[PDB]
């Protein structure tokens, strides 16, 4: 029943810090720590995500992890970062500067055997976990570096949890480190079999939403991570609210695995649009439908009719008829059964929640899980390997011990995810 | 004269409000429990509080909690509701082996004290879905403990029949294929129906274009209390839950009969429009009524059974049958004689206040076992197939100790079924 | 003893607007269905709300909305109301073939319920138009279905004869020729009356230049409850609809039995003016009365139905008759002898308040088969081929899947129908 | 049942903009978009243009295109202009220039994908279509060029749909661009048999009207498109409310066309004269009838007693007598017996509608399809002739690419249309 969320990187860390402030604002917790709703449910599911500690004081079950303390200050600074308890930030000195090797191999390995201990003491402070949750990028030094090094000690200590990660994927335009495609291949080494599914959000698309639909001129990250705590507050939500379908996230995981390997997923979301078409909105379940499925809506820098859908989540908040979202969905396979993988009869699955977001009247999450996923395999693939040959940055790498060999399986684990997509696609 | 009704998952503890409701709406029983006037179904206090003998089992705390804060949780002893903490998953895996088979125990015990507290269990039905993980597999679970102590017990499972096209359990094929391996085997009757079914009847019955599961739920709650309060009520032939399984059941296989039911008018339809028995009856065969989609003239027919609510004199119910017999269309298999059971209660029909159907003085509900049923079996074996050629979401089940061979045979277990059926077609 | 009344198409609602208005004001029924007091057409609840036994058919919501929006939506069952969403624009091909085939199955279910509510179905009859789209496209259509399924009940349709000068359908020459085709052989007896003729008769005898449809209708719902309630009801000679239809088709072809309605007075006009029976027969047979402009004078009768309201008394009728036979021009076919059907009811003859006749106390409506309607025929053999040489507007049937052929055909044997006038024209 | 609307062109915008005006008037919709009427009938069918959008606020079905930002924020910025969502506003940025093949073959032909795909989501929006109509001008780029390659791709998707169009035909007098035949000679060459049916407006004869009988001296575009709009709204609105005939666009469609070629439309309409003789007219159907013959009442440059009438249909709005409007037009059919064709007989048809024109008692829209039209088609066939040969601004055409054969086999085209009106001429 509970969940703890690991957050890491300097992307991670400022994902968190929404994702955090919209847990609490779901349940009326003040930034200071105490409760001041006012609904029975707000309450009444607190401790998937909230330790009361005492004097009425919610403790958000997670860790803050970084190796410079400067952002773990910024974000201790603001509103809910006051909430956090001081034990639950754990961080170095220096850096990591964005280097795996230092992350995961060296530096910030040495930092994890402290973290993994105050997770260890959440564990214990735990009833019963239902799994855990890490935010992180797959990039980056500490988001993917260190963070993987974590999850691979977490799965370890507790196969039987859920291990999931949202994740920011390098986006073909904005990538930071010049190598930033290869701690994404070392993290794909590691982390696809280690971790039982991933999300992959792409900033780009990212900002496209939000001019495109949304039609803003001036986001930033904090704008775009709200896009993307919606997503990971809207599954979590129905987990702890009273619904009607079928409330469980390990449910989810099941249904949207087919296959060992193929995890991979695809996060979109609505309704979502500018305030001006408001005025001209309806809202129905085809409505919700209609911007689930479609593509621009996604988060994910990908084209779902491109590649083959295997599995469909649509999850719903707020009242909605059985009917109609069923009726709905089976259109919704019809008209794209050209998409739809013909293995799967019916995949396309639904879950639902009777408690709408704080201030809309309905929602839907889309998850997907498509082989055109594949498709950014393959231009991380390709990149490494042209960085591969010239071991660009890898004197920093190998400098700290990280052997080419163990690259070149790295890559080849790449395109085995490409080519089972393949497998499946037909 | 007792029987125990049991709601296992969602599906069977959401529909068991609705029933559990009805009841209390047939004598006016207070959410406390505070009866002023059942007690097949009930349990007596000093306090004049009466119990409804019922387990409840979810093993996410969520369903049952609503329960616990709705105007029913004075009603129902805080011993039937029974929680675990976690889920089964949509998985038979789970919900039959790893994880509800740790709490059964506990739920199997809670049943046999009830069991205790009857002096005449006639038996019990259980309430669930093909589909889930506890709906389907922990219901198995039950049965094969059930079947032990209570073998001669009615064993009357009701359970939602997954539509054909909404479904939001991409491994329900499997799920249920899991089923009918292991019900098949122990229960006596199992009877369904299909939410997409039920929905053409709210929007072109009771011209509703917005149904919930909290109205299709009273749909079914309708045909339940006919069955199930009316059948201990009064009236010219009181049948019995035995004697429905005594009349419903033809083979040592299972069979499965559908549920028809008709009246189901909006408030309006009611207006102007007089029915009669015979003309309810007449819609009773109409595939426009059927609870599953599945085709009445595709099939023959083996079983049937009509229950009379209200207003209903034998003599008009004969005029009915004759013409059923020989004006339909109902082709018939062989084995049969058109024996259908006909229950008469007087006791009338009943209507939720602020529901949609409109207040009846007479109702008929219908049972039946029709070949057609195969073609149900038919999709979920492509289905199933689909999935398992691919081996699609495999791991899922795998990692709790499935094996592959106990899948192969437990399709094989339904296409069996399925040759019996053909069998049944062939008339002799 | 039981009938239903079809209306397809706008000209056949708003038509059964008025017919089932005088119905009400015939008994005194309540827009809510309450009579106070005539179940041959209508079907009774235990509220005492009587349901008219007719289908209303309409593939644009339009007209049966502007039902639904009335005073009679209350007593209009709401399963009587059907409606589609398009239109079979002025064309047979999509009314009876692409869009209405689709609806059809419902709309005959929904008649064949009523069937099943009847007892003794005597029959039924159809309002409907000979140009229009649903009015004669989709008309035959159900044609072709009620006469497999209640091919013993009568079959009597009512159509508006298009009016040789003004038509608003310019391919209902094309519309009407198909219907030809296919009503000819499967209908029993098609009556027509002509709206230009009518407004002859609203400017002549009621002195009204400003007729709307509205008014026309209600001239015509005269007639037709001549031959619906009051045959009905009580009378020295109470003729039933299956004796109509005995009594008024002679041949297997159609037969066209046209109308013609003496009195149509207005206020003024009826003051100082005394109609006897005799009288209002002699009006009957002046080609002033005739509700189609076609000339009574040209052809020849072969049939010839009088049917009587209120203050007529045998004695006098019998001697009208006699005068009839032998002092008018009536040329007869050789055929026939004068064996015209009186029928003679003692109910009053009734008048819709606010309407434009006067009340009258007596009435005599009449039903003729004259040779004249080979000219109607005539009328449309040119209109075709007009448009049938240029090929006009042809490419809006064709693309529902018409045969140029089958027009042909269409147009042959409306060639057939005017030969066999011909034939009966030679006496014999 | 539904109907979406596609303006283009500068034209199309303007006239679009006091259309979708009146259709709100008749609906009593505010220009800020919502519903303060009165009737129940301005709710009841509404349908068919809008929908209706969260709040009661009513969104236009229509698109607007342009490739000048300019003129669509014109129209934004007035009344009405807030009743358009944002998202039915497609348009590029640098223009067409009223050059066919940019706005066909070349540049506009990249927009077209975008607005396709709002046309699809419209279309999704519906119920059940009746079909599309748009608004353009024959010689301009965007109006004609674009707009064509539009309809193309529409009528494709929608092949059971009603397609038709309204457009601005070049007026003897007044060409703006100089190849203005030659836009229309194109768009004849497209259009013609991919379309239903296209109406012909003539700015000239319509300057003529406003003087010649409603005596006014200080006409606009806005004021003549208001005469454009009441014969546009004319026709939809009874498909829309309550009537006595037939009325259905497609039954319409259906009477008025003899021939898969010969769909070109001489719009007109009554009454329509100056207030001092308001005081001086009877409102009866005969008077109405004589408006509605009368040629000088005619939209279209054209004069129907020099040509044959094909079809005549005359739809009247208002309570009037069913005999009265029978018998005016069978004399009208007597009398001028000398200009129908033989072939049809009972060339008049009429469709009746009860509800009135906001402010009339009563009104009617008179629809020809009569020969004389080829002479519109004669006079730019013989101005392309002259052109063709020196090729004026065809550089600016064939340096887009735009090929002399296309263009021989669009006068080919015109030439076809009008011998087959002289094949029905007789
Ligand atoms: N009629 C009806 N069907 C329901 C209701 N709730 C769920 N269902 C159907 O039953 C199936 C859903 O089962 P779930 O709710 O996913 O699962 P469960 O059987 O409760 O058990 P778990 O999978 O372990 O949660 C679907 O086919 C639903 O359409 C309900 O209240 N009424
Ligand atoms: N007497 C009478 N004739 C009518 C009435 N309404 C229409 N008509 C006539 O019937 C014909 C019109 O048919 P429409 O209304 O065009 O069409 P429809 O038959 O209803 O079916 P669609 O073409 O598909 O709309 C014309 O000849 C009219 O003169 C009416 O209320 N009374
Ligand atoms: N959405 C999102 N992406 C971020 C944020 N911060 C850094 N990123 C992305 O993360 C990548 C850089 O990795 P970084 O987080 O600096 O690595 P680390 O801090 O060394 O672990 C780039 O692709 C950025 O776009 C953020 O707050 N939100
Ligand atoms: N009735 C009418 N005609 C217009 C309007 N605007 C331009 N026109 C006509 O359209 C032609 C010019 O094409 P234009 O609309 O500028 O083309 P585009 O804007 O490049 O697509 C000329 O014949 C004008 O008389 C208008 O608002 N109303
Ligand atoms: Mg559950
Ligand atoms: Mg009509």
């Amino acid at each position: 029943r509970e969940i703890v969320h690991i957050q890491a990187g300097q992307c991670g860390n400022q994902i968190g810090a929404k994702f955090w402030e919209v847990i609490s604002d779901e349940h009326g917790i003040d930034p200071t720590g105490s409760y001041h709703g006012d609904s029975d449910l707000q309450l009444e599911r607190i401790n998937v995500y909230y330790n009361e500690a005492a004097g009425n004081k919610y403790v958000p079950r997670a860790i803050l992890v970084d190796l410079e303390p400067g952002t773990m200050d910024s974000v201790r600074s603001g509103p809910f970062g006051q909430i956090f308890r001081p034990d639950n930030f754990v961080f170095g000195q220096s850096g990591a500067g964005n280097n795996w090797a230092k992350g995961h191999y060296t530096e910030g390995a040495e930092l994890v055997d402290s973290v993994l201990d105050v997770v260890r003491k959440e564990s214990e402070s735990c009833d019963c976990l239902q799994g855990f949750q890490l935010t992180h990028s797959l990039g980056g030094g500490t988001g993917s570096g260190m963070g993987t090094l974590l999850i691979s000690k977490i799965r370890e200590e507790y196969p039987d949890r859920i291990m999931n990660t949202f994740s920011v994927v390098p986006s073909p335009k904005v990538s930071d480190t010049v190598v930033e495609p290869y701690n994404a291949t070392l993290s794909v080494h590691q982390l696809v079999e280690n971790t039982d599914e991933t999300y992959c959000i792409d900033n780009e698309a990212l900002y496209d939403i939000c001019f495109r639909t949304l039609k803003l001129t001036t986001p930033t990250y904090g704008d775009l991570n709200h896009l993307v705590s919606a997503t990971m507050s809207g599954v979590t939500t129905c987990l702890r609210f009273p619904g009607q379908l079928n409330a469980d996230l390990r449910k989810l995981a099941v249904n949207m695995v087919p296959f060992p390997r193929l995890h991979f997923f695809m996060p979109g979301f609505a309704p979502l649009t500018s305030r001006g078409s408001q005025q001209y909105r309806a809202l129905t379940v085809p409505e919700l439908t209609q911007q689930m499925f479609d593509a621009k809506n996604m988060m994910a820098a990908c084209d779902p009719r491109h590649g083959r859908y295997l599995t469909v989540a649509a999850v719903f908040r707020g009242r909605m008829s059985m009917k109609e979202v069923d009726e709905q969905m089976l259109n919704v396979q019809n008209k794209n059964s050209s998409y739809f993988v013909e293995w799967i009869p019916n995949n396309v699955k639904t879950a639902v929640c009777d408690i709408p977001p704080r201030g809309l009247k309905m929602s839907a999450t889309f998850i997907g899980n498509s082989t055109a996923i594949q498709e950014l395999f393959k231009r991380i693939s390709e990149q490494f390997t042209a960085m591969f040959r010239r071991k660009a940055f890898l004197h920093w790498y190998t400098g700290e011990g990280m052997d080419e060999m163990e690259f070149t399986e790295a890559e080849s684990n790449m395109n085995d995810l490409v080519s089972e997509y393949q497998q499946y696609q037909d | 004269r007792e029987c125990i009704s049991i709601h296992v998952g969602q599906a069977g503890v959401q529909i068991g409000n609705a029933c559990w409701e009805l009841y209390c709406l047939e004598h006016g029983i207070q959410p406390d429990g505070q009866m002023p006037s059942f007690n097949t179904f009930f349990s007596e206090t000093g306090a004049g509080k009466h119990v409804p003998r019922a387990v409840f089992v979810d093993l996410e705390p969520t369903v049952i909690d609503e329960v616990r804060t709705g105007t029913y949780r004075q009603l129902f002893h805080p011993e039937q509701l029974i929680t675990g903490k976690e889920d089964a998953a949509n998985n038979y895996a789970r919900g039959h082996y790893t994880i509800g088979k740790e709490i059964i125990d506990l739920v199997l015990d809670r049943i046999r004290k009830l069991a205790d507290q009857c002096t005449g269990l006639q038996g019990f039905s259980v309430f669930h879905s093909f589909g889930g993980g506890t709906g389907s597999g922990f219901t198995s679970l039950l049965m094969e403990r059930l079947s032990v102590d209570y073998g001669k017990k009615s064993k009357l499972e009701f359970s939602i029949y997954p539509a054909p096209q909404v479904s939001t359990a991409v491994v329900e094929p499997y799920n249920s294929i899991l089923t009918t391996h292991t019900t098949l085997e122990h229960s006596d009757c199992a009877f369904m129906v299909d939410n997409e079914a039920i929905y053409d009847i709210c929007r072109r019955n009771l011209d509703i274009e917005r149904p919930t599961y909290t109205n299709l739920n009273r749909l079914i709650g309708q045909i339940v209390s006919s069955i199930t309060a009316s059948l201990r009520f009064d009236g010219a032939l009181n049948v019995d839950l035995t004697e429905f399984q005594t009349n419903l059941v033809p083979y040592p296989r299972g069979h499965f009969p559908l549920a028809t039911y008709a009246p189901v008018i909006s408030a309006e339809k009611a207006y102007h429009e007089q029915l009669s028995v015979a003309e309810i009856t007449n819609a009773c065969f109409e595939p426009a009524n059927q609870m599953v989609k599945c085709d009445p003239r595709h099939g023959k027919y083996m079983a049937c059974c009509l229950l009379y609510r209200g207003d209903v004199v034998p003599k008009d119910v004969n005029a009915a049958i004759a013409t059923i017999k020989t004006k339909r269309t109902i082709q018939f298999v062989d084995w049969c004689p058109t024996g259908f059971k006909v229950g008469i209660n007087y006791e009338p029909p009943t209507v939720v206040p602020g529901g949609d159907l409109a207040k009846v003085q007479r109702a008929v509900c219908m049972l039946s076992n029709t070949t057609a049923i195969a073609e149900a079996w038919a999709r979920l074996d492509h289905k199933f197939d689909l999935m398992y050629a691919k081996r699609a979401f495999v791991h899922w089940y795998v990692g709790e100790g499935m094996e592959e061979g106990e899948f192969s045979e437990a399709r094989e277990d339904m296409a069996a079924l399925e040759k019996d059926y053909e069998e049944v077609g062939v008339d002799s």
